[PDB]
């Protein structure tokens, strides 16, 4: 490898992938003085769940079994994308359907926050999850009154809905993070019924934010050494036929996107053609992907022994 | 496992008691592979002797199959209607190794049979002993076998397991090559886009602010 | 390759004359060259370029395009005909040879083809050779042919460089 792959990793010094787990005070300094969120209300459309939060708030929403979970999750901001680095638990007693956070999840929040920066935790408070269920993943009337709450004070703020019995019966994770709108402030304007079906009442009093997720060098390293099946996972991935659903609806809605950018630069001011060119992109990016992939498989099985 | 209990009862019976005993290891199912009953006493001294014919069997029976032993059926001792079906078994194992879609007209012609029927049942039955596994398929007439035994292995094809390994381990560091230099490339046109976007964008504001009083 | 390499020899000298016109055999070459390129529009642009008092100076020059207008028509049974009612000197005699050969060979891919069933009188015409293939032509090649009819059967017979110039576009 020498030269080529000598810097290519040098573990001494962080990654591009490990960029994210910095810490800098100074520019979160600066974007929470500026405050660019409060001229726009869609400004937040993007959330990096880390997989060490992702997996505790998962084994939290699955360990109440049939009863409602709550905590709160670390984190920050940086330009459109809120950021979860950890989250933590709760000592709270609920219901199936009902969780309050009485007198014990109060002190508790603090003393944890407080011990947390006793041990080198830089970050701060960034959101709220609970569980629901067996219902979905959505927000509720008084989810909603609360999130306003938060989010009209504590001004960075995300509500993250899990579902451990969809998680469980379906193989995959089930999870939903949200914001809300002002009180009283911007009602803009068969999509309507399978909202209303599948979402609360109040469809239009909040938006739902795209998850991502991440992980660090050392975590990818420890994870695809844990055990053999994933690498021999890789080897025979097959992609563009596990998502190729996906991908046809990629290239739809990159088509209806591509007809509205038509229609705009003819004659508010988002330069619509710019963003269809990057989503497409995107998906060719991936579809690219997969073909390297499936090359490199028949390469390397393929073309041995005549 | 089964072939450790014969190999036992094998460890010191010589003569017309051993030998018949080969007979039984030829016809108790589920031994197909009799590797380590021939590195035994029998090899030491057998080719001297009636029983020599035996010892022939046997070598046919881990490394031959069943075109090999027409050819030389005057030497070979008669065989029985069971221990037949096992030789049989052997060379649609060996068809199996050598290809993996194998046309009817090779087993045909190979296993001697005339009826299409009767060797489609003789595949079935192997594919129950689990020695090969497949499908049929009656219209392009080919039996496409997904996984197969290892049979008997000798010393002269070792040097072929290591050969065709050792060519699978230069195929993986030719693609490990190939899969760093592409990501070099890609790194380096990154950086070269980058460095003229931000070479015009310096430009620019340097005429800017000459103006600007 | 070795062809090639004296195909682009004949080309230039015609560009460069003392007077705009060149020798008599240059100009004879180019234009039987273009025959066996089947490039006909070539070949009668430079029939045009000649000056007519060469053209009629040389009856040479006018035998090779009496052939080329049987082959500006695909006139297959024509083509025979006229390519041996004049006389070649060795001189250009070989790529006449060659010539043929070459209209042999597409008459033969044009039948399989174009054709599923075609007369024996008019592919043997089309071919060239109506004196050998009528009995070679059934057990060799194996084209069933019915006498009295006469009815011919013809019958028929590194990447991931590339992917990644693609990526390395898109993303930037």
């Amino acid at each position: 490898a020498q030269k080529t792959w000598e810097l290519a990793n040098n573990m001494q010094e962080a990654q591009s992938i490990d960029e994210i787990y910095k810490y800098d005070k100074k520019q979160q300094q600066e974007i929470l003085a500026a405050k660019p969120w409060t001229k726009d209300h869609h400004y937040f459309k993007y959330c990096k769940i880390s997989a060490l939060a992702l997996l505790k708030m998962v084994m939290h929403a699955r360990s109440g079994g049939n009863l409602a979970v709550m905590g709160l999750m670390l984190g920050k901001v940086d330009g459109e994308t809120m950021i979860i680095m950890d989250s933590f638990a709760l000592p709270v007693e609920g219901t199936e359907t009902r969780v309050n956070a009485q007198a014990a999840a109060y002190e508790y929040m603090a003393a944890y926050i407080e011990n947390a920066k006793q041990v080198g935790r830089l970050e701060n408070a960034i959101g709220w999850y609970h569980s629901h269920p067996g219902y979905g993943c959505w927000l509720s009337g008084i989810n909603v009154s609360t999130q306003m709450l938060n989010q009209q004070f504590q001004e960075p703020f995300v509500a993250v809905v899990i579902d451990p019995t969809r998680t469980i019966s379906a193989g995959k994770v089930n999870l939903g993070a949200f914001r809300t709108y002002p009180k009283g402030y911007k009602p803009p304007d068969t999509i309507p019924l399978n909202k209303i079906e599948d979402f609360g009442v109040h469809c239009k009093q909040y938006y739902a934010l795209e998850v991502s997720y991440f992980k660090s060098s050392l975590d990818r390293k420890l994870l695809e050494l844990l055990w053999n099946k994933y690498w021999v996972n890789t080897l025979s991935s097959s992609s563009l036929l596990t998502n190729a659903d996906y991908t046809t609806g990629q290239v739809f809605d990159l088509s209806e996107k591509l007809e509205q950018s038509e229609a705009q630069l003819g004659r508010k001011s988002e330069d619509k053609l710019a963003k269809a060119t990057r989503d497409s992109c995107k998906t060719t990016i991936e579809a690219i992907h997969g073909l390297m992939s499936q090359v490199i498989k028949d390469k390397l099985f393929n073309q041995i022994n005549i | 496992n089964l072939l450790e209990q014969f190999i036992l009862l094998a460890k010191g019976t010589s003569g017309s008691a051993l030998t018949a005993l080969i007979s039984q290891v030829l016809e108790a199912p589920g031994v197909y592979v009799f590797g380590e009953l021939l590195e035994l006493a029998n090899v030491q001294e057998l080719a001297e002797g009636a029983n020599a014919a035996y010892l022939q069997l046997l070598n046919l029976f881990a490394y031959g199959t069943y075109p090999d032993y027409i050819a030389n059926k005057e030497s070979l001792p008669e065989l029985s209607t069971a221990q037949q079906n096992k030789l049989k078994h052997l060379t649609i194992v060996s068809l199996a190794s050598r290809m993996k879609c194998i046309p009817y007209s090779v087993l045909l012609k190979d296993l001697e049979m005339r009826n299409l029927r009767e060797l489609e049942d003789l595949i079935i039955e192997a594919v129950y002993t689990d020695i090969i596994q497949g499908k049929l398929d009656q219209r392009n007439q080919l039996l496409e076998v997904d996984f197969c035994i290892g049979r008997d292995i000798r010393k002269k094809d070792i040097n072929n397991i290591v050969k065709t390994l050792h060519e699978w381990c230069d195929g993986c560091e030719a693609v490990l090559l190939g899969i760093e230099q592409q990501v070099l490339r890609a790194n380096q046109y990154k950086e070269n886009h980058n460095r003229t976007q931000q070479q015009v964008e310096a430009e620019v504001t340097n005429i800017k602010k000459t103006l600007k009083a | 390759f070795s062809f090639k390499k004296l195909l682009d020899q004949c080309e230039n000298q015609e560009l460069e004359a003392p007077g705009g016109i060149a020798t008599p055999p240059v100009y004879g070459q180019l234009l039987a060259l273009y025959l066996l390129h089947n490039d006909m529009n070539n070949a009668r642009y430079l029939w045009k370029r000649i000056p007519p008092a060469i053209k009629s100076a040389n009856s040479e020059l006018g035998g090779i395009w009496s052939v080329g207008q049987r082959i500006w028509q695909r006139d297959f049974p024509g083509i025979y005909t006229t390519i041996n009612a004049h006389q070649w000197s060795e001189t250009v005699q070989p790529i006449m040879e060659a010539l043929r050969d070459a209209t042999r060979r597409r008459a033969f891919a044009l039948v399989s083809q174009a054709y599923t069933s075609i007369i024996a009188d008019d592919f043997a015409a089309f071919v060239g050779l109506p004196v050998e293939e009528a009995v070679k032509g059934i057990l060799e090649q194996g084209w069933q042919a019915d006498s009295t009819t006469r009815m011919v059967l013809p019958r028929k017979p590194q990447q991931l460089a590339r992917l990644t110039d693609y990526v390395a576009f898109l993303e930037n």
